[PDB]
RNA sequence: GAGGGUGCUUGUACACCCAUAGGGUGAGGUUAAGAAUUACACUCACUAAGUGUGAACAACACAUACAACUUGUGGGAUAUACGCU
């Protein structure tokens, strides 16, 4: 059904002339947004060393395994509730 | 006072005024309205303890029953809400070994030895704390080696490298004293909270989060850590078996 | 624009964090020889961040006064300073990380010296 | 490698060194143990740091760049680390 719901681009005469188009402005804007996000993350990384060591390691682990309160709690010693509160 | 080392301590408008035991009468507990009630200076008084889950409720319960003696206390009027600063004289009960409580000892990643017992928890040190002297010693050893290799030779290799060898040697004594003080604090908790049984988890797992971080104090045998809590254990009396 | 958030607030908080680091690390340092030797490392941070804040405040006030004099600005006005004092009072970070009384007093005495009349509002 | 000493004071960096200085110790009180001995965030205190001259742990001379340089005293207040429940 899906493959029979798909037409052929040849049904439109000279489809390569007026269809299947893109604007590089969109690509440049997407890359600019990516750069903005990267700059924000670099700002956060630079702020990280100013925090307490335990809270810095909590975030560092949460950024390389990922908000895994259970596995972090067993790793740390604090419970699920305490570890979530500290995060 | 006379030597003038300290001035005259004065008072302010917000100092808690004192009062003794004779002011308080009928120091009992009330359950219908849930407030330890009494009568201070011809005025009945009921406490709004609020959401007090701390040891204040227990202390009040022993106080009304007479288990705890009360000293000259104070009343404060801080911000409208009347507060009572009670000073209790409590006899230090002889703490003895009671082998029916379990003490939970675990290795960690930035929070070294973690000990849990009932509602109580204590950590023996912290990661950067244990690593500061180690980093300092290693860096100093590096620069001492660099200086010695560029120093005046021909006076003997021992005179050239005795400090180089000693700088690596002292790390071992550092970690030995570290394990010593860590086990000392572990046993201190064990004795302090009347714990009779203490057990150290393997708590090793596989993959997950572990197998990438190497654990502060590593496994439960680094520099005979296990041994240094075994020989110390019966040194105090607590029962550290296995986990 | 005089001053950056990194050179004033971030370094101040870095000194504060280093002080807390040494405070934490002093508990298990050499023991049995008294409290003073344990807090020896803390004693280093006696007036560290106060000195840093004072120096940056002096630099910033000097640049403000220099800019005002170089453009012959005979009246310097602090905009919305009363409202910012009000919000800072009912906060914690703003009071204990943004020295505005020190900045205001340095500006006042360094502008009353140069003839610039300072207004607050 | 932090952190420091001399380079008027402060900040940055800088040359020269010290730096396991978050250490190496000494004394007093106290505690625990049969003893050795351990312990105290109990108290007090000592110990490292440019070049030359100089017998010298005496003294003296010399020793980088930019910016700033109105502080001191006290009170009120908050928070941090530690100790107890």
């Amino acid at each position: 059904k899906f493959h029979k719901k798909v037409n052929s681009l040849e049904d439109y005469d000279n489809y390569q002339d007026y269809m299947v188009g893109y604007d590089p402005v969109n690509d440049s804007e997407n890359l600019d947004e990516q750069e903005s996000t990267q700059k924000s993350f670099d700002h956060i990384k630079s702020i990280l060393p100013l925090l307490n060591a335990d809270k810095r390691h909590l975030i560092e682990l949460c950024l390389k395994y990922g908000f895994q309160y259970k596995a972090i709690s067993k790793v740390m010693g604090k419970g699920i509730h305490e570890t979530s509160r500290e995060i | 006072y006379w030597k003038g080392e300290r001035s005259l301590p004065n008072f302010k408008k917000d100092m808690a005024f004192p009062f003794g035991l004779q002011g308080i009468s009928r120091l009992v507990y009330d359950e219908e309205k849930k407030a330890f009630c009494f009568r201070l200076y011809r005025v009945p008084f009921k406490t709004y303890l609020g959401k007090d889950f701390t040891d204040k409720r227990m202390l009040l319960e022993r106080l009304v029953k007479g288990d705890v003696k009360l000293c000259a206390s104070n009343i404060q009027l801080n911000g409208g809400k009347i507060f009572w600063l009670a000073v209790f004289e409590i006899e230090k009960e002889k703490h003895s070994l009671k082998p029916e409580v379990i003490a939970e000892a675990s290795l960690s990643l930035e929070y070294p030895i973690v000990v849990k017992t009932g509602k109580n928890r204590l950590t023996i040190g912290t990661k950067e704390e244990f690593l500061y002297r180690r980093l300092a010693i290693q860096a100093a050893r590096r620069r001492t080696q660099v200086g010695a290799t560029y120093s005046r030779s021909g006076k003997g290799k021992k005179r050239k490298l005795k400090a180089v060898d000693k700088y690596h040697k002292t790390e071992s004594n550092y970690v030995a004293h570290r394990i010593h003080v860590y086990s000392r604090k572990l046993i201190d908790f064990c004795i302090k909270h009347q714990a009779g049984t203490l057990i150290l988890m393997n708590q090793e797992d596989k993959v997950g989060i572990a197998k990438e971080e190497e654990f502060v104090l590593r496994n439960w045998s680094y520099y005979e850590l296990m041994t240094k809590i075994k020989y110390k254990a019966e040194k105090a009396g607590i029962e550290l078996i296995i986990g």
